[PDB]
């Protein structure tokens, strides 16, 4: 964990596009990551930031960081409903199918927020709809308990 | 009534004494403390709810009592923050003049009846109402130096023997422990516990079980049969009192017979309550206790009583055990009253030397000598009649008002001396005509003052507690330096003064005093002749008094504005922030750090360092802590290099430097009851239900405005803290279901476990003690430990934790307020170096008015005293301004002439404003203090000039030009006489340094050259103000 | 109810004396706590 570093965690999750435009051009560590095992790139997909994570991406950050529970961006940006953010990770090579530690998927999380159009680009790009996780639940039965009548017939 | 004793001069001595006597009395029964109440009177409930994170006390705690804060009288506003060190504070507080007992039982009250509807475990743990406004009197702390004993020993050890006996005495209002006795503590393995199927549910059982208070009965109790022979009482179980009781604890018998002990599965033994804080003193453990001073009581008394209990239990310490004292408000009380006795003596050396000087003789001396001590001891007797205590204020306003005292006296002496002089009449004639020539102005002057002073005491809230400390010690010593003057000095003149021959001016006198006269009245004549010179060309002068006039508004608008000037207090503070995160160890590191600086490189100055380590004012956690710096006596730190502000200014420059931590040395608040008023004191509040992410959002988006206006708005920042990653776990209900676990026993073992639970109480040597079981250090540290856990599931099967759970990162807050029930984040900042508070406010309504839909806001604490503060002043000012007149009115039979002696006013101001500008000081309360009495002293000069000059227009007739030369003439000396003792008494408050010399400064400087100017000025310029005024009227 | 002389001192009449300090015009306190597990504590003020 470096100064430049710290820096960048902060700027990245308050959403300070010029700070970040200037840490960028000065080499902050990208790859920066907190105790937790957030990455700028975790921070700007939780809290929201679209240009942030355009230019991390630009910047060679890993799209596929994974915190110290298994969680990537693509995890974050799917469950709190920042579809841009979730288009731009996915076309930048995001693990559509990754599972963290709980073997939750991108999938299971939109599902259960109730993320109608990101649940459908998740599928576009590919994501396993049989998906289980360690309870052996898949985004459907999410669906289904919730009381997601819409979302149910999406998955059929 | 002057009359009346000068042929009564030992009734005049009887009322004399018995003033005296009054004011002896008073001083016998009279509070003494540092400060009166100045802060509105504010209550805090306080509650805690071990293991919970911020947002589980807000909503389970906080709102509940919330909503139940109705029907309580005289309520300002009500403020609370919920944190994740599992508590809440909710401060109420109360319009200034509410009574305190009265709001703290009404608080009380309406708390009790929410007390149902809490958590079982926070009205377990109890919640506290406290008057919270109130200040130390003393810290002591208590540390151990041989290393024998830790934090815990040592505050179990205080609280034992030595807590109780402090509160017991004489004056000892409140006394809080820092730190707890002992707690029993149980440290649970989740190992061991699961490798004989328990889990903490079980642990908590048996103790219940197997630690507690069984009634039980009588033989032979009534009703009884008869013929009975023996009644008495039957004991049963009574509660554990020992760790190897509590380890003894059964838990389990199994098949092969043998024995599962609670030991067996635990770490047992006496320790903290809780483990928040590492306080340390100078790097060694510390507890302490802090106290505060009864109503009415003695500051001093108690101080001396508090360190004579002390000493008869110090030979009952433990070895190592030591007392010490980081903070103690007592020298400061002392310092004030031996400053009042100080410049009692030396004013009255002053005036004797002054007055021998000029009138060179010792019985005109005496008179005045006589006088100041008669008129000082009956303030002290009105002082106590109003209510008022001794301290610091009242004593400031004391030596003030001793300086004003003297005027009276060397006043009435001078006139007869005069009349003496020129008419050759015996003391007691010329005692009787005297009289009727300076009463009127002896009586407008102490109008004047009255008429200043007393409607500044009508400011409300904290301005006005301050204010009228000065307004009722200077007001009541007017009244009575009147009085005094009125009946004692008369009768003494005309029993003690010795004849003086008709024109025996002492000019054929010898050696110096006949080289003085000569010199004096040839000055004189020279100073005549001037203002004849002068008035003959009064055109110029008003020309000249208009630059003056507007040379004081340029400076008054110049000079920055402030609340309350900086002190060296003998303490100071120490910031410690890591980021969010950051463990209780890392910061000890740099606590360290601050303390082995401070040991090290400021060694000649600094007495101590008391680190707590997990303590702020605004925030606690792990990640914060501050270091409290105390320093050895002002005396052995000589010099400007050694004050809190240099030492201050070095130990935030050296801190920079360092690691991933934030820093920094400053100052107390002047006044620490009252606490910082500085800036302003925002609150962003959510009014619709927009919740805690929306609201940080609308936060930042003002604060990026603020941060847009430097020129206006300088430093403004969350007062709270941000939020930060926590460990969210989900409990799956299907799958704890099918397995048959139970949600109690699943959550009541990680929380016992994690959180740690408050079981009962045990007793140990005879005082009552909680249980708390709790995981070991080395199973609840990281997310992989969570798996380790075992619950037994309905089947008796041990199922472990990562069965029927998940989890995942998500940030939340550490620290949750809300103001007036809702919702809020407080905000501070100040105004731009240049600019107005007042202005800077405006601009923040004017960038909270473009915040998103449902964000509103609101004015609290200083800002709220403020708002209602300056919306009060220019009718108060408009009060005085029209009474000062409407005295003058009546003293002069005329509604013009009053303007010869309100015009003065700016001839004292200039120099106050002139003398502040040059030291480069600023307009806070002690130099409005200074100002006001600047406007009474420029008063006082003009009134004797106009007073003589129209007396003698309307009783000899003379001419407008004959009789202001002749006014000024006889005026002149006593006007020297005056302003020369009062500028050299005055003069130390000048130059101090230390020790509450930020005040003294303050209105040392307006004060003095206020005098300077006031009578350099107006000498020359009320003759011209009496004759243009009577020219054009 | 139930609790000893001792008992009902140890666990209630000290801590509740131990937060008695400090009340205005208070001359002197007294208490007694009981076999039956009744405390008193009486607390008597200045004349005024
Ligand atoms: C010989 C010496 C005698 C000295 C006597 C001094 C008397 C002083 C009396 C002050 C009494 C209160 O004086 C003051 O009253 C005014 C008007 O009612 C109030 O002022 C109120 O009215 C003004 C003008 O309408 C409003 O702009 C203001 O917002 C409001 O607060 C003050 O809040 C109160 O402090
Ligand atoms: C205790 C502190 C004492 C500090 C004293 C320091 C010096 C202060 C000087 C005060 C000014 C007095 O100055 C006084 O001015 C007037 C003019 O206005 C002069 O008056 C003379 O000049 C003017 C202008 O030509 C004529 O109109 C006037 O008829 C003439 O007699 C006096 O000769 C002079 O004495």
């Amino acid at each position: 964990g470096s100064d430049l570093g710290k820096k960048l965690l902060e700027a990245a999750r308050a959403g300070r596009d010029d700070e970040v435009r200037i840490l960028m051009a000065n080499g902050a560590d990208v790859n920066a990551a907190d105790v937790v095992g957030w990455t700028p790139l975790h921070l700007a997909a939780y809290w929201g930031h679209l240009e942030i994570v355009e230019v991390l991406l630009k910047n060679g950050a890993d799209v596929n960081a994974y915190d110290t529970l298994g969680s990537t961006p693509l995890h974050l940006a799917a469950h709190f409903g920042h579809l841009e953010i979730v288009e731009v990770l996915l076309k930048n090579g995001a693990d559509v199918n990754a599972k963290d530690d709980n073997g939750i998927t991108p999938l299971h999380l939109a599902a259960n927020r109730g993320h109608l159009e990101i649940v459908e680009v998740l599928l576009k790009y590919g994501a396993d709809v049989n998906a289980q996780d360690k309870f052996g639940k898949t985004a459907f039965d999410i669906s289904i308990n919730n009381g997601n009548e819409d979302l149910a017939e999406i998955l059929q | 009534m002057p009359n009346f004793f000068i042929d009564r001069p030992i009734f005049a001595w009887v009322i004399a004494i018995i003033i005296m006597l009054a004011g002896g009395l008073a001083i016998l029964k009279l509070p003494v403390a540092q400060y009166p109440t100045i802060a509105p009177p504010a209550v805090t409930i306080s509650a805690s709810y071990p293991g919970a994170d911020a947002k589980t006390v807000q909503d389970t705690v906080t709102q509940v009592i919330e909503q139940n804060m109705n029907g309580i009288d005289n309520l300002m506003y009500m403020s609370s923050n919920s944190d994740s060190t599992g508590t809440v504070q909710i401060t109420l507080t109360f319009e200034s003049g509410t009574d305190a007992d009265i709001a703290q039982v009404q608080v009380q009250n309406k708390l009790q009846l929410a007390m149902p509807l809490l958590p079982q475990e926070v009205q377990q743990q109890g919640v506290s109402v406290e008057k919270s406004s109130s200040s130390f009197l003393m810290v002591v702390g208590v540390i151990n130096t041989d290393g024998t004993m830790t934090q815990e020993d040592i505050s179990d050890y205080v609280a034992a023997n030595m807590k109780d006996a402090i509160s017991r005495t004489s004056g000892v209002g409140d006394v809080q422990l820092f730190g707890s006795q002992y707690a029993m503590r149980i440290w649970m393995n989740p190992n061991e516990l699961n490798k004989f199927q328990l889990t903490p549910v079980d642990v908590i059982t048996a103790i219940k079980a197997q630690n507690a208070q069984v009634a039980a009965g009588q033989l032979g109790g009534t009703p009884p049969v008869k013929g009975q022979q023996l009644n008495a009482s039957i004991i049963a179980q009574t509660r554990l009192t020992s760790t190897e009781e509590f380890g003894k604890i059964l838990l389990k018998v199994n098949q092969d017979g043998s024995r599962v002990l609670l030991r067996d599965v635990a770490k047992i033994e006496l320790g903290g309550e809780n483990y928040d804080i590492i306080a340390e003193f100078n790097g060694q453990p510390a507890s302490g206790l802090g106290i505060k001073l009864a109503t009415g009581a003695n500051a001093l008394d108690t101080a001396a009583a508090i360190r004579a209990e002390l000493a008869k239990m110090e030979p009952f310490f433990p070895s190592g055990l030591k007392i010490v004292y980081p903070y103690d408000t007592t020298p400061f009380v002392k310092i004030s009253i031996h400053e009042v006795v100080k410049t009692l003596v030396e004013a009255i050396i002053l005036v004797f030397l002054v007055m021998y000087l000029f009138l060179q003789n010792f019985r005109a001396t005496l008179i005045p000598t006589i006088a100041v001590p008669v008129v000082l001891l009956g303030t002290f007797a009105v002082l106590a009649a109003f209510g008022f205590s001794i301290n610091t204020l009242t004593m400031f306003g004391m030596v003030l008002a001793i300086g004003l005292l003297v005027d009276d006296a060397i006043v009435v002496v001078e006139n007869v001396e005069r009349v003496m002089a020129e008419e050759g009449l015996p003391p007691k004639e010329a005692t009787r005509k005297s009289m009727g020539q300076i009463q009127g102005a002896l009586v407008g002057i102490a109008m004047v003052l009255s008429a200043v002073f007393v409607p500044m005491a009508f400011f409300g809230g904290s301005t006005g507690a301050i204010y009228r400390q000065f307004s009722i010690t200077i007001v009541s010593a007017m009244a009575l330096s009147v009085l005094v003057a009125l009946i004692l000095t008369p009768a003494l003149c005309a029993t003690m003064l010795k004849p003086i021959a008709k024109g025996d001016h002492g000019e054929g006198k010898k050696g110096f005093f006949g080289w003085f006269n000569r010199m004096f009245e040839k000055s004189t004549h020279h100073y005549t002749d001037s203002v004849g010179g002068i008035l003959r060309s009064t055109g110029r002068y008003l020309v000249l008094y208009l630059i003056i006039v507007v040379g004081m508004a340029y400076l008054f608008v110049r000079l920055p504005s402030s609340f309350l000037p900086d002190e060296d207090q003998g303490v100071f503070m120490t910031m410690v922030q890591l980021p969010a995160g950051a463990t209780q160890e890392r910061t000890q590191k740099v606590l360290n750090e601050v303390t082995h600086y401070y040991l090290t490189k400021e060694k000649n100055n600094v007495e101590s360092v008391f680190a707590v380590n997990g303590f702020g004012f605004a925030g606690r956690g792990q990640n914060t802590g501050i270091a409290f710096v105390s320093l050895k006596d002002w005396a052995d730190r000589p010099g400007e290099e050694n004050k809190v502000e240099a030492i201050t200014m070095r130990a935030t420059r050296a801190f920079s430097q360092i690691k991933d931590a934030m820093v920094f040395a400053f100052n107390l608040p002047a006044i620490v009851e009252l606490g910082t008023a500085t800036g302003f004191d925002f609150e962003l509040i959510d009014q619709a239900g927009l919740g805690h992410e929306k609201l940080t959002q609308a936060r930042n988006q003002l604060l990026a405005e603020a941060a847009k206006h430097p020129d206006m708005l300088t430093s403004v920042r969350p007062n709270g803290l941000e939020d930060t990653p926590q460990f969210k776990i989900d409990i799956d209900q299907e799958k704890a279901q099918a397995l048959g676990v139970s949600i109690n026993d699943i959550n009541t073992t990680l929380g016992a476990a994690w959180g740690g639970s408050y079981v009962n109480d045990f007793i140990d040597r005879g005082r009552v003690k909680k249980v708390y079981v709790m995981s070991e250090a080395k199973y609840r540290m990281l997310p992989d430990d969570i798996g380790d856990w075992y619950v037994r599931a309905a089947d008796g099967q041990m199922v472990p934790f990562s069965a029927f759970s998940s989890s995942r990162w998500e940030y939340g807050s550490p620290r949750l307020e809300r103001y007036n029930g809702l919702p809020s984040m407080e905000i501070l900042g100040q105004a731009a170096p240049g600019k107005s508070t007042g202005e800077a406010m405006e601009l923040m309504e004017q960038l909270a008015s473009k915040l998103p839909t449902g964000v509103g806001y609101d004015w609290t604490g200083m800002s709220y005293q403020e708002r209602l503060s300056g919306n009060q002043a220019p009718s108060l000012y408009a009060i005085s301004l029209i009474v000062v007149f409407l005295c003058l009115a009546a003293l002069y039979e005329s509604w013009s002439i009053p303007f010869s002696v309100m015009l003065v006013v700016p001839l004292g101001v200039i120099g106050a404003l002139l003398a502040a500008t040059f030291r480069g000081l600023t307009n806070d309360v002690y130099f409005q203090v200074g100002l006001l009495t600047t406007i009474g002293l420029s008063a006082k000069n003009a009134i004797l000039i106009v007073e003589f000059a129209k007396d003698l227009m309307d009783k000899e007739g003379k001419g407008l030009i004959e009789a202001t030369l002749d006014a000024v003439r006889m005026a002149l000396r006593p006007i020297l006489m005056t302003s020369l003792a009062f500028i050299l008494g005055v003069m130390p408050l000048v130059i101090s340094t230390g020790a509450g010399s930020g005040a003294q400064n303050a209105v040392g400087t307006g004060v003095m050259g206020g005098m300077v100017t006031a009578t350099v000025l107006a000498i020359f310029f009320v003759p011209v103000f009496f004759v243009v005024v009577r020219r054009r009227f």
